[PDB]
């Protein structure tokens, strides 16, 4: 809901923020960042030069 | 070999005509008649679906 009240259950760490494009959560932001990944499955035609 | 031959930005030492990449291939020659370093990119190519 919006109202996001549950009775002082603070979940907003664990639930979508809506400020980052991605609408991850600030854990799961930090998960993203933390794990380092080179093998990405991204079209790379921007190298050679 | 076949590829697209550009120019490079390598400074190449007065006895080196090669060049080599990471997984020890060539990726530079030095042009016989001008010196000019150029860079090797194979033609694109990828699988079909
Ligand atoms: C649920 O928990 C989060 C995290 O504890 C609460 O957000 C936090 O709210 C406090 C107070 O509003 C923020 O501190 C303030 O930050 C501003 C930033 O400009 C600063 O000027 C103030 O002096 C103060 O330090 C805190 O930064 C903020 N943190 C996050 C990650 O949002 C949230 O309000 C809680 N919600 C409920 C319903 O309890
Ligand atoms: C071949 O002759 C041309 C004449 O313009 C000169 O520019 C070039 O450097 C020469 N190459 C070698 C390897 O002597």
């Amino acid at each position: 809901p919006p109202i996001k009240y549950f009775g002082g259950f603070n979940f907003s760490q664990i639930l979508p923020d809506p400020s980052k494009p991605s609408k991850r959560s600030p854990i799961e932001d930090l998960l993203f960042n933390k794990v380092t990944l080179a093998d990405a499955g991204f079209i790379k035609q921007y190298g050679d030069c | 070999g076949t590829g697209v031959l550009t120019k490079s930005n390598k400074k190449f030492l007065p006895f080196q005509q090669f060049g080599r990449d990471i997984v020890d291939t060539t990726d530079a020659v030095r042009d016989p008649q001008t010196l000019e370093i150029l860079d090797i990119t194979p033609c694109s190519f990828g699988g079909v679906s």
